């Protein structure tokens, strides 16, 4: 079934593309999102507010 | 008639890499610029 198979490495190829960029699109989502600064501040210890 | 020989001076077999060999046309048709796949019997790189 796979040597049957093989002359659809195009269709293939661009299904896993799809899914590729669908996951790499996540991450971007992602960093976009919660990665606005690159400062990582803390809290100071006393809570004076 | 055939004759035997029997002088001999033998080792036990050598063995080499046989690297990026034995690749051969799978058909009879002319491609210009393309990759093109397949599948056959091959010697292993
Ligand atoms: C070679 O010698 C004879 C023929 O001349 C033959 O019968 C024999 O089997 C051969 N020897 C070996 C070791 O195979």
């Amino acid at each position: 079934c796979s040597n049957l198979l093989l002359q659809y490495g195009s269709f293939c190829t661009q299904l896993n593309r799809a899914l590729t960029g669908i996951a790499v699109e996540q991450d971007k989502n992602t960093q976009e999102v919660f990665a606005q600064v690159k400062q990582i501040y803390k809290t100071p210890p006393i809570k004076d507010f | 008639q055939c004759v035997n020989l029997t002088t001999r001076t033998q080792l036990p077999p050598a063995y080499t890499n046989s690297f990026t060999r034995g690749v051969y046309y799978p058909d009879k048709v002319f491609r210009s610029s393309v990759l093109h796949s397949t599948q056959d019997l091959f010697l292993p790189f």
